């Protein structure tokens, strides 16, 4: 059994042939070696140090070729030989990575036995052209009401989660993964999203809890978790988004639709900063090398909604950027904002204010996509935005001892209720069919009268009521995805019925 | 071919240094081609460092290169294809058909570099360009053959504003146009390709009245720099050699600035203020000067600019602010006011607005508007604390008018039937002057403020007043 | 009597307002001044770092 | 044969040796240069090639003659561990600095060790009660956790920790490690005495605490590897003894700070605000070798001396990444006179949840946050105008929050000496009740002065009677 498997492993070692290229380490330390030799050498190649370390090569110099270690310094020693792997960096890519936590190299760090890989791919692959694309015609709804209504998310599209660190920053994303359980449970491959959660720079404990959370909500069975924990090398961290990307491309190539969360992309930047500063490249703005913009841009543009001819396979991206000090004027947040197709600013003050989600809707946009949300939900939330914008304006006016007139207080009263309506507890995704009613009620001002405290009660109860009687109605919302006259009337009558009792 | 062979010496990102052999040294600004399984990697010669070694910038990804790789020299700055056989296809940085239109070129190629026309060449202009966009027409009228400048920040629907200009002005104009995208998304690209195929400007049957040169952000910083030069030369061919009126559109020139800043560091040039290249002024200058209406054809350039984090004190927008003839600022606040156009009227200055150029009447109407809006803004603080109290009745009527005017400037865009749903209005310039004049006289102070909001001309404003009245 | 008290009270209040606002000016002024110097310092560090390279 | 060398350079405390024989050095080896001041321990940190190492030197480098004989002791510095670490305060090398003579050891272990694997991780959340009202209420700690404090410049950073040591670690039976990196020596002696007095160190008996103490005087390099030494002691308890440990670290800012000193000399182009470009990796290694694994649950407490009182500085920033709870304490709240000085809108824990401390606790916390956030919001209006000019409904909220602010100050037992006010340890069960009552406005009817610097809700009532007199 275990003996036979071990026998297989030893048996799987056998013989070798003359190793081309050698070179001798000289100066070395920090994690950046420089070796003399290696006259033939591809750029970005993986070179096997005789210590055991494998290292990509980022500098080819007419002196000493600079091989960035992916292993510990202590293993490496002076004048060691390094023999070139002969492979530009590459990742195993396959179906088996579904249900696996894997490190950057791609080895399972959850050790659920070695990955079943249908191919290998290369870590740097250029973005799909103008020619292989279709415009985004397939929604992907996160199940957070504020997100779906206010900042609609569509497959393909890169949508930036930005805001102050670990203020459940991870949790906003995890909610999306959880609602993608609903499609996952379902059927039709192109109506399913596979999900790759990439964790760079986070402590082992956070990650371990995260994988545990995913197993707890039993949403682990369609996820790939790519990890590069905090201890792990700055080179491995730099390489980590790009090797996640290739795994995603395997889905994209298959025509499968999937979504890749790059949390935190900010930690990639720190990694590249370190990498550059020990390759002694001239340091850019704030000591992040200038081609950090290039790095992030090439990475992000690999996710796309392909053309019908090219199988439509939509890798969707969600970068997550920690905003240190909450000031996005910093070079890395500014750079990312340009790259991304939407911004989803989250604000700390609103978290404290008890708006959870704490997403600041004034700063949150989805600059493209509107066929990225359900037609029904678009109709209802047509003036949800307007009302909220008005609420914001009116509330601003109210400050500094202005005695509001009743007309402004109609807006104010309506507005307050909407705010209570939005709130959702962490790890509690909702079904869109039952988010359409809640917004109908709010927008049609049926909640305006209802006392502020018991709005949450109303929400819970209303849903129960809709489950009780109008479960036919909910089925229709699922089936037709645009509210018909009959549905609008049914919904109006139902909502009216529940205003009192 | 000449045996100008160099062996690569250092691959250190985009910077790739080559070691040509003795007596065969290329000349600065030459173009090197290296046979690769990636086609031919083009390296643009940018310095001599002596000892038969040049330091050149790559136009393509430098991964998987071999230290010592033989490099042929095709000499001189990259020679693109030019013609009217460049009309209607997507042309990449080095010129290749990235839409599989097969061979591109008429009979000619031209270098990416060209010199900016001399003072003698310059020929004064002072035309007019009606855009139908009311704010533009009244408060900052453009002029044909101009150097229009779309300053605005991140995501001001920057593309959307330009899209409206293309929808109206390009189809209307007989001149060829070139839409050049420097570092813009392939998401935006696929939409633009599709959209301009739809508007038929790109007619996939007959000749297109526009060409496309899409350079995207996924292309290396080096390639990003020379997307601009390539497009510029296509425009120059139209301007000069075909003699035609052009109506150039380029996107986004912060990407050009930014690209130059990045490779500046890599070139070893010690960073200047806010990390920008020390050659910032002159690099911008070469691009800007090259684009001009001379004795030859009139280039009606519309140049996009991205203002990082809406900070105009930053040197990169501020330097560009001088170089463009007809500045327009599209501000976040105005977007937030829900006004699309997002044009910030008091912060949009044009040299083309004058009591002679567009005459005294146009000027006077706009002057009254400017004062009125400025009054409303100045009074906003008073309203904030003091409120309507020790503030004049006359002032209050002016405030009310300003709110009406603010939303009279709101009129939809046709290309925001998908980003709104109300169809845009190409309101005649003369009609706009008249209609705004009426407002100032207070002839429509019986019309709701919201009945000025997001609708066209006076006729429409009255109609929406009636609509709201019901 | 009431109206006179209203106008008298606002005069007192607005005077006290002016004092409190003044204190806030002084506090943000010091912050401004320090911050201005700090920006120069932060820029200088980038320059030194560049020069060193 | 002896890997002899000469000291090619002595550029600060970054000595460089040039090994003669072509027997290789190895990165993170330790070298002993014998000096007439006793040996000097250096640690190979770079190989510059051609048998010239560049070595961090733990202790002072004065006196060294350029061309000084070396011997390579091989491998990283080896501490001595055992039960005998308990009741001993040890130098970086491991020599007793409390001069309690030879520490009998079983295993001597390398200072450097690899972070335990992702597979070995185990996560739990057993609510630890600190008996500090603000801590329990806002962000309760939990066993095995990594607890965080972001105290300002001498805000009694140590004092906060001392109260915690006094409460939690005398309520913990398992092993506990105290590691004080670059702390003021006199305070350390006070701590040593206090521990001996409170029997936690019982020198006659056994001690359930062990200590590593690094003086703020000590040369930067020593301070850099003080952490790694302590971290080994913790691993021995975690692993070899198996027993659940505890760990206190103060300040981990010194770990970063020291790193910033050496890096420049080491030969590194430094990152912004001068910080080491190896900040992320170094912090990473330290904080992933502190973790609750199948081997043992090590509750760890980390203290950050916020530099210049800016928390956006890169060193505090990377700390925020590796913690399960933080309780930022800021100078402003200290100035207001509130001891403890924990910011109430800048505390967080993953251990605050409705499924952890229950729906009622979570609900209570929601209201506390909301009231305080409002109170902070109206600070502008409060200053510009009068407090009477505040809206009446809001004025109630403000009055409640003013009370809440005062209520949160609880006298501490180690502070009891300094303040003079007798300490108060209030039960967690009591705390939920106490705040709940205040939220129901029950005892909102008595002065702010009554709420100021007192314990439980009942104590406020009694103090109202006292105040009334």
């Amino acid at each position: 059994e275990v003996s036979s498997i071990l026998e297989e492993r030893i048996k799987g070692v056998s013989d070798e042939a003359n190793l081309n290229e050698t070179g001798r380490v000289l100066a070395v330390g920090d994690g950046i070696a420089r070796v003399f030799g290696l006259n033939n050498i591809q750029a970005e190649e993986l070179v096997e140090f005789s210590s055991g370390v494998k290292g990509m090569a980022l500098n080819l110099e007419p002196g000493q070729v600079g091989i960035v270690l992916f292993g510990s310094d202590r293993l490496v020693k002076e004048g060691e030989l390094v023999k070139r792997t002969g492979n530009i960096v590459d990742v195993p890519v396959g179906p088996g990575l579904l249900g696996r936590v894997v490190d950057a190299l791609g080895n399972p760090i959850d050790g659920k036995g070695p990955i079943d890989a249908a191919g290998r791919s290369r870590a740097q692959v250029k973005a799909p052209g103008i020619l292989p694309r279709r415009s985004v015609h397939e929604p992907v709804q996160t199940g957070l009401k504020a997100v779906d209504a206010l900042v609609p998310i569509g497959r393909g599209q890169r949508e930036l989660i930005i805001g102050d660190r670990q203020t459940g920053k991870t949790a906003v994303a995890l909610d999306t993964i959880l609602n993608q359980k609903r499609w996952n449970n379902g059927s039709d491959e192109s109506k399913k999203l596979y999900c790759v959660y990439v964790a760079v720079g986070q402590k082992r404990s956070t990650v371990a809890q995260l994988v545990q959370t995913l197993e707890q909500h039993d949403a682990m069975k369609y996820s790939i978790i790519v990890a590069a924990t905090a201890s792990e090398a700055a080179p491995l961290q730099y390489l980590a988004p790009f090797t996640a990307a290739s795994i995603g491309e395997w889905f994209r190539d298959n025509g499968k639709h999937a979504l890749i969360v790059y949390d935190d992309l900010s930690k990639q930047a720190v990694a590249y900063r370190q990498l550059s500063l020990l390759l002694r490249r001239p340091p850019g703005r704030e000591a992040y090398p200038g081609d950090v913009f290039y790095l992030h841009s090439r990475l992000l543009e690999r996710a796309a909604k392909l053309s019908e001819k090219e199988g439509s396979g939509s890798l969707t991206a969600l970068p997550v950027i920690e905003t240190q000090g909450g000031d996005v004027s910093a070079y890395i947040p500014t750079n990312v904002i340009s790259i991304t197709d939407g911004q989803i600013f989250l604000e700390a003050e609103l978290f404290y204010k008890g708006i959870r989600p704490a997403i600041n809707v004034g700063l949150s946009v989805s600059r493209v996509g509107s066929a990225a949300q359900v037609k029904a939900l678009k109709q209802v939330a047509g003036s949800l935005k307007l009302f909220l914008a008005q609420y914001r304006e009116v509330a601003a006016f109210a400050q500094f001892g202005s005695d509001l007139d009743a007309s402004t207080k109609q807006t104010l009263v309506r507005g307050e209720r909407l705010t209570q309506l939005l709130k959702q507890n962490q790890y509690s995704p909702l079904a869109t069919e039952e988010q359409v009613p809640l917004i109908y009620a709010g927008v049609n001002g049926h909640l305006d009268g209802i006392e502020l405290s018991r709005i949450g009660e109303f929400e819970s109860s209303f849903l129960s009521y809709l489950k009780s009687n109008h479960n036919e109605l909910l089925t229709e919302i699922r089936e037709k995805g645009e509210l018909s006259k009959e549905l609008l009337a049914s919904l109006k009558s139902a909502t009216e019925s529940f205003v009192a009792t | 071919s000449t045996p100008i062979t160099g062996k690569v010496t250092a691959v250190i990102g985009a910077i790739v240094d080559v070691h040509f052999e003795q007596s065969e040294l290329p000349a600065i600004l030459n173009a090197l081609e290296i046979k690769t399984p990636q086609g031919k990697l083009v390296l643009e010669v940018a310095q001599h460092l002596g000892e038969n070694t040049v330091r050149t910038i790559a136009m393509d990804g430098t991964e998987g290169l071999v230290r010592g790789e033989k490099v042929l020299d095709t000499g001189g700055p990259i020679s693109v294809p030019v013609g009217r056989e460049t009309l209607g296809r997507i042309i990449n940085v080095i010129g290749e058909p990235i839409d599989e239109r097969g061979p591109i070129k008429s009979k000619l190629r031209k270098p990416i570099h060209a010199d900016p026309p001399s003072f003698a060449e310059q020929s004064t202009s002072a035309e007019i360009l009606e855009t139908g966009i009311k704010v533009v027409d009244l408060l900052a009228p453009y002029a044909r053959g101009g150097k229009i400048g779309l300053f605005g920040g991140a995501g001001v629907g920057k593309t959307v504003f330009i899209q409206e200009l293309i929808n109206n002005i390009a189809k209307a104009h007989g001149g060829f146009s070139v839409f050049t995208g420097v570092g813009e998304r392939t998401r935006e690209g696929n939409d633009l390709y599709r959209e301009m195929k739809e508007t038929g400007v790109i007619n996939l049957e007959g000749e297109s009245k526009v060409a496309l040169v899409f350079g995207q952000m996924n292309e290396p910083p080096g390639a990003r720099a020379r997307v601009a030069l390539t497009g510029l030369t296509i425009a120059e061919y139209f301007r000069d050699e075909e003699g035609q009126d052009v109506l150039l559109f380029i996107d986004n020139i912060f990407r050009f600035t930014q690209a130059g800043s990045e490779v500046s560091a890599l070139l070893g040039r010690i960073p200047s203020a806010v990390g920008y290249q020390p050659t910032l002024a002159t690099d911008m200058g070469l691009l800007q000067e090259r684009i001009t209406t001379t004795k030859k054809g009139s280039v009606t350039s519309v140049q996009a600019v991205y203002v990082p984090a809406d900070d105009l004190t930053d040197p990169a927008p501020a330097t560009t602010f001088a170089h463009l003839d007809a500045t327009t600022v599209l501000s976040r606040g105005i977007s937030e006011l829900g006004i699309y156009p997002a044009v910030d009227p008091l912060d949009s200055k044009s040299r083309l607005l004058d009591a002679a150029v567009v005459g005294q009447e146009h000027y006077d109407v706009a002057s009254k508007v400017q004062e009125t809006l400025q009054t409303y803004k100045s009074l906003q603080d008073i309203i904030a604390i003091l409120g309507m109290d020790e503030l004049s009745e006359q002032d209050k009527l002016t405030v009310e008018r300003a709110r009406k005017i603010q939303r009279f400037l709101s009129q939809p865009f046709a290309v925001a039937e998908v980003f709104t749903g109300i169809p845009g209005k190409l309101v005649r310039l003369k009609d706009t002057v008249a209609s705004f004049k009426a407002v100032l006289e207070g002839k429509y102070d019986n019309i709701p403020e919201h009945a000025f909001y997001m609708v066209g001309g006076i006729e429409d404003v009255v109609a929406k007043a009636e609509k709201l009245a019901a | 009597q009431g109206y006179a008290a209203e106008i008298s009270a606002r005069r007192n209040a607005m005077d006290n307002a002016s004092k409190n606002a003044g204190d806030m000016i002084n506090r943000y002024s010091i912050l401004y001044n320090r911050t201005r110097q700090a920006v120069i310092t932060n820029e200088l560090v980038d320059i030194i770092t560049g020069a060193s390279s």
